[PDB]
């Protein structure tokens, strides 16, 4: 017996990265998983490096970031790499989740990797939120203020919880130092859950674009998907390069280069672009607590896809109506994103409400209806 | 929002540093420092820039040491623990005009002139906003505009009323390189210098990016060849089925 | 005039209200107010509007 | 070298009958006093030399070294210290 | 090393706070503050202690506010950005006698009197070292000792020559509680107060530890019972072997 | 099939903590592994908490630790818990290693968990060294200076490496901020290796005090070792309580309550007690590079125990001469510890050299001789 199979440690690596049996027809949308692993590795390397030069104390934080940009050798690179990779991480995660929804990756027998995936997504949001506060510019402070005040809506105890989270009566030094510590930790938690969702997946193996079994025709992960992953790694690195070297601040907000000032409120407080759709959903509901519930529900409702999809077939490759509904759902999610950063003005207020209703009605009405009807069309159509 | 509440959007000017492969014009940087020093430094600090930062960008080691040595900085206390001053060194930061915000506001009818070290990155528009703002004070505010006391009309500034008056007029500076110091020229130079102050890695960053683009592109091309090479047995596979 | 005092990081608006300002405030029928309150409930001294200057 | 329940890797077992009683049927502290005194004495007696010999030797060595070091840094030990350095 | 290089080891005095279940004597703490204030504070700071720290330990809220309000502290600049002083508040730290190290050393023939906030934890011996040192200046140095200039002989101090002279003499303080202020009494009180300053959680810590000891001990006893209960089927197992 | 066996995630937990088949006769020395897991959990909880209130900047570090002691609710507890558990971690790890050496846990088929164990031990040393610097008291600074200067002995590049590690020309702010970041990271690396050594162990299972196979007679890990582990957990917590609540500074150095001063050198710069034997070994060799090699070799020589132990029998329970040699080896290791903190004076200089020779001669001469002879005595003696 080969050492890679005999030795228990080597065999665990072997089972994931070498002998792992994969469908022979994964398309390029199966490459986001390895891009996400790459973002996670870049964020760990750059993040740990920034932590060697960053100071979490509110009197020094913003200046320690300027020291990184100005005095630390390649500090500008490490900082911009870290900041831009946070955006790339969300592009890859939206792509990966979109792949999963289009190809029915959430259906049995892959409910568990999908459900753990939904938690990975929440951990990414919290990680990135806390990391953004660490700069302690105007957007850092005011973003922390507004998002942490949503907790005040929790009945009875909400206010007490907010003061507890802040470690004081407003966002200040105690908040910044605790966000540093948690921002350092959360990526490690996230890596554990990323590992858990893969181990859970390994019981069924990867799904594939046709939605059928691949047990009939398997290909080793290496060398086929190793070398296929390199193409997208280099495509990603080219995009990374164009932002980090040629346009390092395109994805950011200029106000975050102004030091936090609790007195002056910035003209407009918007979240980082990747949180914008959830912010639009929150604005749609007039009630504070209503809005928070809606915003959270918008993520937790992903957990019911295994139930509301009534199809006897996995995935959308062969379902023209489901494909059109998916197209509308995705475009609506991008419209919500856009509406998250417009001013609260007519006519965007009502549009945001319509888009929010469409978002939820996909899960609760349209997908159950369309999936039921297509079942009947497949059966009658092929008689 | 009203367009006035937003501010007029600045034109896109063709800066020398626009362009994937373009550095700053260092002669313009040098001239822009001289505008900072002789006009802006009256009200605005540049606290993130040390004398050493100018060396080999705009000035030689000796010129920058001369600028430092003309100033006095706080030394460590003497042996009786009394305060002392020393002449500046290259490690010292360029000192600001005011001791604190309160003093700054008192000298500027309540308005606080921001530090200019990050201003090119801290405003939408960057260099174009700085150039547009400095050169965009109309002789007369548009009919109907009511300016608050101590405000000046400038359309590029959001709301229109800015607490900074026009400061650049033809020949307020005499450039040491003989360049005609028009309003436009000085605004261009100082906007360039401030852009440098906000992002001093600019020139090196873009050259390293050129190297990255080339290497990464080559690796992308080779990765495509290698993937196709390794996958060809799978792509080329053929079957004959004889039903049992 | 209205002052802004930092108090626990939050701004405090302190306005030294004139007589006619107080009058202007005491006009609005309490009935038509999202949060129904009269100035008398808010201030303990009509000449000193003291509020936490964070928008609700 | 280890399997799992049902195939642990034991040579075939045959001919052993094993018996035991429920934890609720038993006195957990049965014979505790005898164990605490006689069993502990036996176990300790049989291991005592393996502790006593090395501990006593290394304690004696340390004692001699620390006493000499103390003495060398007194007035009385001036001359012996001078030679030692 | 010679014993002189080490310093004489202090006696173990029976402090009230010695004892797993013993708090500080707060009356002694209060008296020790008064020794700090009237003797030590001339040369030594207590920078880690704020006025609020005394409240409900040694003094009432009112007494401590009175101490704070007698001093002047740096305020934020006024509206013209000029420096201002304010009266002290409970949040203020107790202010030190000197502005910097250089001033401190100049007043003490080159020696720097350490801050006393951590001194009870920063020296082997703790309270016993402080008490031994303050009360252990002999009238005459042992015959043969040559003291460096500005040094005083004290055997507890390593090397023997300390730059602090004897300061406690009978009746340098008049205690407000009528206690006879002997050298020994003042040294005991101030050593207690400084021990409190180094470890102000002392009283609460030891009481929570009593609760922990009791709970953890009970849980240890119960864990033994439960382990024996669950293990008894394994311990009691018997075999009959009949060779096949 | 039971869910704990059927579900792949649950089954991994199940295989380690519930159905795991254990020897029925493990004695109390098998309880240090779970105590080490407890120390690691305490250190993670307290360490992450301290990170919420600590400032890594050299101007603020020492004072942030005073702020923790004085102002943070239960800060004194969290700080002393963290500081004392660092010592308990080393008591448990020496006990665990001693158990392993006495019972032959390093022999085939358990060479791999033992070898990974040696690396865990090195990671613990580095973790604890860096954490001690973070206080930035006198011992913190001067300890960092002398230990980091040992790297200067690396030929040719040694000085350059030291300046690189420091991020400057002496221990200062850059060094403190990098040690904070690495101290935060190292415990996570350590937890991964702790997991790896357990997975490696699971192929043979635990050894046992008799040194024979337990495949004949296995007990589930739960409830038997779960409840047996509770006894030592409560014994540990009682010891923890006595230090943390009644004597929180007994294991420390008073000099670490003086703020770091690069000018004044402390009377004696000694490591934390748990590093003292290695320091004595270093002092024994007159050469700088010699001393560093010896110090490292003293740890790496543990890797050759599987080779130099020539016994046909696993462990010392039935080997009276090996038991006596083990007794002398352990007492010598404690003597080295004591000599690590005496002054470099007669007669401790020569004694330290003799003890160092004995330390190495155990591995290289005595154990190979004694184990060979006992093999022959077992054979002739039982004929
Ligand atoms: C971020 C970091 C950068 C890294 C890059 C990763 C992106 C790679 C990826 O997943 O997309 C490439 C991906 C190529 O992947 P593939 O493995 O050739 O085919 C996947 C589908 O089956 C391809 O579907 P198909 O075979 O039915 O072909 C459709 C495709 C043609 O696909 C191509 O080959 C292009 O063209 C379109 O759908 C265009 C839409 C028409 C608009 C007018 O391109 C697309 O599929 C784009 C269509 C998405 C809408
Ligand atoms: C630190 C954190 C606190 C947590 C505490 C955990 C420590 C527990 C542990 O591993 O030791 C208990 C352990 C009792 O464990 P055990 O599972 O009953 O027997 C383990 C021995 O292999 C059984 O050894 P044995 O049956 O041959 O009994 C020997 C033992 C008698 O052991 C008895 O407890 C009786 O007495 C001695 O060897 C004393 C030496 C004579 C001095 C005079 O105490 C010892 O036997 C210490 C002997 C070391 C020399
Ligand atoms: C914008 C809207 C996109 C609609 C896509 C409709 C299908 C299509 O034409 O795609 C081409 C292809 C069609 O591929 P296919 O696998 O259905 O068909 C391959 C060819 N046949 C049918 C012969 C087998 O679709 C994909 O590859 C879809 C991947 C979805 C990724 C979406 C990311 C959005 C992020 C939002 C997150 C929340
Ligand atoms: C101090 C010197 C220790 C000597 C030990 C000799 C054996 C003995 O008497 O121990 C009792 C017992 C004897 O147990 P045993 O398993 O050999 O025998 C049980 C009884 N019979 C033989 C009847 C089955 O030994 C242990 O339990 C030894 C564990 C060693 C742990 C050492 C920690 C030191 C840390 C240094 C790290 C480097
Ligand atoms: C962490 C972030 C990862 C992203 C890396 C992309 C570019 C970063 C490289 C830095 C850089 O600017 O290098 C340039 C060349 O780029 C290049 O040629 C680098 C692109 C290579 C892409 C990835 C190839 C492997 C990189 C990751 C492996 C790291 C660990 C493995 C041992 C020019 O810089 P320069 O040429 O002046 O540099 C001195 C040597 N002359
Ligand atoms: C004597 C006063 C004075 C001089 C001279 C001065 N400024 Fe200003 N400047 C101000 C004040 C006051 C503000 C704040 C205006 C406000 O916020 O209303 C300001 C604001 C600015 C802003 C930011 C406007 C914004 O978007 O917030 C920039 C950029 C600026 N100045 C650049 C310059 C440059 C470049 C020069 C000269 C070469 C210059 N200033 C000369 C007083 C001055
Ligand atoms: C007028 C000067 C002066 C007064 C009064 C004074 N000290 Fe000091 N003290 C010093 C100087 C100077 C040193 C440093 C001595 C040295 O390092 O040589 C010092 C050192 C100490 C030390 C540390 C010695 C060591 O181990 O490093 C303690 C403890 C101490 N003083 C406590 C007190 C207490 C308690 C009082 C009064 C109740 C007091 N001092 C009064 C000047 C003074
Ligand atoms: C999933 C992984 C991570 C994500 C998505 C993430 C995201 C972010 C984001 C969005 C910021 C704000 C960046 C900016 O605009 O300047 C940031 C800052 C920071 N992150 Fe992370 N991060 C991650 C991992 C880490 C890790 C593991 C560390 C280790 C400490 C870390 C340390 C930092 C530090 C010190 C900063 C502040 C300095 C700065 O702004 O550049 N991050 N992070
Ligand atoms: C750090 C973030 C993540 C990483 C590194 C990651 C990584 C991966 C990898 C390597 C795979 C197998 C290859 C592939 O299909 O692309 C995969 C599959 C999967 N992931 Fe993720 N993932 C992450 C986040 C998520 C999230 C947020 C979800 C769900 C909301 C998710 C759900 C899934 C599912 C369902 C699969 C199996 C899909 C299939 O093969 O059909 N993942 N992931
Ligand atoms: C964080 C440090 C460590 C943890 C948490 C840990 C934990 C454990 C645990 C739970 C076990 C199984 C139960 C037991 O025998 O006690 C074990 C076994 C073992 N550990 Fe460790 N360990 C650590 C460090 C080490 C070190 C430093 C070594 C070696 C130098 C080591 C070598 C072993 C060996 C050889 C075994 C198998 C012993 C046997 O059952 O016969 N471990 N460890
Ligand atoms: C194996 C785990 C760990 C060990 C052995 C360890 C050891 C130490 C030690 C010895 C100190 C010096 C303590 C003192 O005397 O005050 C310390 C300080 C510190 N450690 Fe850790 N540590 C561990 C895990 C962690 C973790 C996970 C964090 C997370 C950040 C952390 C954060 C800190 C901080 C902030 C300090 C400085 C504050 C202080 O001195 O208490 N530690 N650690
Ligand atoms: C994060 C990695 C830490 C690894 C340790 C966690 C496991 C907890 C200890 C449990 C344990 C195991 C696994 C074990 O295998 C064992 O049998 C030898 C023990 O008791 C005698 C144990 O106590």
């Amino acid at each position: 017996m080969a050492l890679r199979k005999k030795n228990s440690l080597l065999n665990m690596a072997n089972s994931y990265v070498l002998d792992s049996p994969q469908p022979s027809n994964l398309n390029y949308f199966w490459n986001f998983g390895s891009l996400l692993a790459l973002c996670l590795v870049i964020q760990l390397a750059t993040g740990i490096t920034l932590a060697m030069h960053y100071t979490s104390h509110a009197s020094l934080a913003f200046d320690s970031v300027e020291h990184i940009m100005r005095d630390v050798n390649f500090g500008w690179f490490i900082r911009y790499a870290h900041a831009n990779t946070a955006s790339f991480f969300f592009i890859c995660i939206y792509a990966h989740m979109g792949r999963n929804i289009y190809y029915g990756s959430y259906k049995t027998p892959r409910v568990l990797p999908w459900s753990i995936g939904v938690i990975i997504f929440l951990l990414l949001i919290i990680t990135a939120f806390m990391g953004y506060v660490l700069v302690f510019g105007q957007m850092s402070l005011w973003g922390a203020t507004v998002i942490c005040n949503l907790v005040s809506a929790i009945p009875w105890l909400g206010e007490d919880i907010v003061h507890f989270l802040w470690g004081g009566f407003s966002v200040g030094n105690p908040t910044l130092q605790r966000f540093f510590a948690l921002h350092y930790l959360m990526p490690f938690v996230l890596a554990v859950f990323a590992l858990l969702h893969l181990i859970a997946l390994h019981t069924a193996g990867s799904s594939n674009p046709l939605g059928i079994t691949s047990n009939v025709d398997k290909l080793s992960m290496h060398p086929y998907y190793s070398f296929k992953d390199l193409i997208t790694v280099f495509a990603f690195l080219l995009m990374f390069t164009l932002f980090v070297f040629f346009s390092p601040d395109k994805l950011g907000h200029p106000d975050n280069y102004i030091p936090a000032n609790p007195m002056v409120t910035p003209a407009s407080i918007v979240p980082e672009w990747y949180l914008l759709p959830f912010y639009a959903i929150l604005r749609a509901i007039p009630d504070k607590l209503g809005g928070v519930i809606a915003m959270v529900a918008a993520i937790l409702i992903l957990l019911i896809l295994p139930i509301v999809d009534r199809s006897i077939i996995r995935g959308n490759a062969f379902k023209p109506i489901s494909k059109l509904l998916f197209g509308f759902f995705i475009c609506n999610f991008l419209l919500l994103g856009v509406l998250g950063q417009v001013h609260i003005e007519p006519p965007f207020i009502v549009l945001g409400q319509i888009c929010t209703i469409f978002y939820f009605s996909y899960f609760l009405i349209l997908l159950p209806m369309v999936s039921t009807i297509e079942n009947i069309f497949f059966y009658i159509g092929s008689l | 929002m009203t367009a006035a509440e937003h501010g007029l959007h600045p034109a896109e000017y063709p800066w020398p540093q626009n362009g994937m492969l373009s550095t700053f014009d260092h002669a313009s940087l040098r001239r822009g420092y001289q505008v900072y020093k002789e006009v802006c430094a009256a009200c605005h600090s540049l606290d993130r820039i040390a004398w050493r930062n100018l060396v080999g960008v705009t000035h030689t080691t000796d010129e920058a040491k001369a600028f430092a040595e003309e100033l006095e900085y706080d030394d460590e206390p003497d042996d009786e623990g009394n305060p002392r001053k020393r002449p500046g060194k290259l490690a010292d930061y360029i000192p600001g005009p005011y001791p604190n915000e309160q003093a700054a506001r008192a000298a500027n009818q309540g308005a606080l002139p921001p530090d200019l070290s990050l201003i090119a990155k801290a405003r939408h528009g960057g260099a174009d906003y700085i150039f547009a703002l400095l050169t965009g004070y109309p002789d007369e505010p548009p009919a109907g505009v009511v300016l608050a006391p101590g405000m000046n009309y400038n359309p590029y500034f959001p709301g229109g009323g800015i607490g900074m008056a026009r400061t650049l007029f033809d020949g307020v500076v005499e450039y040491e390189d003989g360049t005609p110091a028009t309003t436009s020229q000085m605004a261009k130079d100082v906007a360039a210098f401030l852009t440098w102050a906000a992002e001093p890695e600019h020139d090196e960053r873009k050259k390293l990016g050129l190297k990255a683009i080339i290497v990464i592109s080559a690796m992308l091309g080779l990765s495509v060849y290698i993937k196709k090479f390794k996958w060809s047995p799978i792509k080329n596979r053929k079957f004959i089925y004889n039903p049992p | 005039k209205n002052v802004i005092i930092k108090w626990r990081g939050k701004p405090i608006f302190i306005r030294h209200r004139t007589s006619e300002e107080i009058e202007e405030a005491n006009e609005v029928n309490v009935a038509t107010l999202r949060d129904p309150q009269t100035d008398d409930e808010r201030v303990q001294k009509p000449e000193w509007l003291v509020m936490i200057g964070v928008c609700t | 070298y280890m399997g799992w329940w049902g195939h642990m890797g034991s040579p075939p077992q045959k001919g052993i009958a094993g018996y035991t009683i429920s934890p609720f049927a038993a006195r957990p502290f049965a014979g505790v006093v005898h164990a605490a005194i006689f069993n502990t004495f036996r176990r300790t007696k049989n291991q005592a030399l393996f502790v006593i010999l090395p501990v006593s030797f290394f304690y004696y060595v340390w004692t001699q070294a620390s006493e000499k070091n103390e003495w060398l840094y007194t007035k009385a030990g001036r001359h012996e210290l001078a030679k030692a350095l």
